[PDB]
Parts: C-alpha cells; structure tokens; sequence
C-alpha cells in the first residue's frame, strides 16, 4: 500500500535505500536499508521473511559477497539494488 | 514483496542551525 | 546580508501555490518543508521539495543550496531524490 525510502535517492549513505534480495533465484524481495550499516542487519530480514537462519544463507551484491558485515555503503549499494541469496537445505 | 521492511539503521538527518516556521498559504 | 541567520524561502506546490518560509541557512530544509506540510497536509515523504531548479533533500540547506532570504523552494510530490 505504501512505499518509502528515496526512490533511487542514494547520495551519501545515511539516506536509507531500498535493498532487493533475490533468494533461490526464484523471486525477489525489497528491503529498505541505509548503507553505513552492516548488511548483516539486512541479511536477517530475508530470513524473518522466508525463515532463514540468516547466517546459513548466502548473499551477494554486484560482484561482491557482501559478507553481511559488509555495509551497503562500504560496498556502494543503491536504491532498489539487489543482493542475491542462494542457500539450499543441504 | 508486499510488506514493510524492518532493519532500523543509524540516524537520518542532522540540523546544524535551528529555526522556527511561518504562515502564508 | 545572511550568513547563518534566517532566510525566507518560497515553496511552490506545483499547482502554482508557493509559500514563504524563513529558515536559517545551515538548517535542513526538512524544517521549511515541514512547515509547508504543516501549511496544508502533505506527507513530506510523498513530497519532494525542489529548490529553484535544484532537487532537494530533507537535509539540504539554503547555504547548502546557496539560497538566501529571497529565494524560492519548489515543491514536487515524489519525483526527486532523497
């Protein structure tokens, strides 16, 4: 119904952006996260979303693992950017 | 997606100097 | 003239209705627009205030925008950056 976060308004961190996480390469999710904040803050969203250990899933960013600890800013994420999640049950 | 997004990040904005409001309109 | 004191900004609501607002230069326009939202009933999030030809941010300030006490804040509802 509602949609916040600067629709493509990534300037200089501390200006929250929407983060898209693609899980199991079957669909996508759109998270809203600033940047300077570790991605591990985001990596659990998907979980609370799909029911994932958070630590068990595997995320990625345009050419980066973004090992949660990685903050979007540090890596240079953007609004609506995506972070692919690939984690089997094995 | 359909649904909010929890994560809670650092601050959002900073105000160096202060100021009041006005009427008009 | 004006360094870090107040300055009046004219915010236009796309419909041709602008408003005057004194906002201290080094102050985030988020206040001036907050008054605009106050003036009517906008959301301030669904709104994007553009400065005389210059996308605006809640944190953007007149100084930061080289405005003055005789400039104009342009208003646009959702379209600019954040």
């Amino acid at each position: 119904g509602s949609e916040e976060k600067p629709k493509e308004g990534v300037k200089t961190e501390n200006d929250h952006i929407n983060l898209k996480v693609a899980g199991q390469d079957g669909s996508v999710v759109q998270f809203k996260i600033k940047r300077h904040t570790p991605l591990s803050k985001l990596m659990k969203a998907y979980c609370e979303r799909q029911g994932l250990s958070m630590r068990q899933i595997r995320f990625r960013f345009d050419g980066q693992p973004i090992n949660e600890t990685d903050t979007p800013a540090q890596l240079e994420m953007e609004d609506e950017d995506t972070i692919d999640v690939f984690q089997q049950q094995t | 997606t359909v649904g909010d997004e929890i994560v809670d990040l650092t601050c959002e904005s900073l105000e160096p100097v202060v100021v009041d409001l006005t009427h008009n309109d």
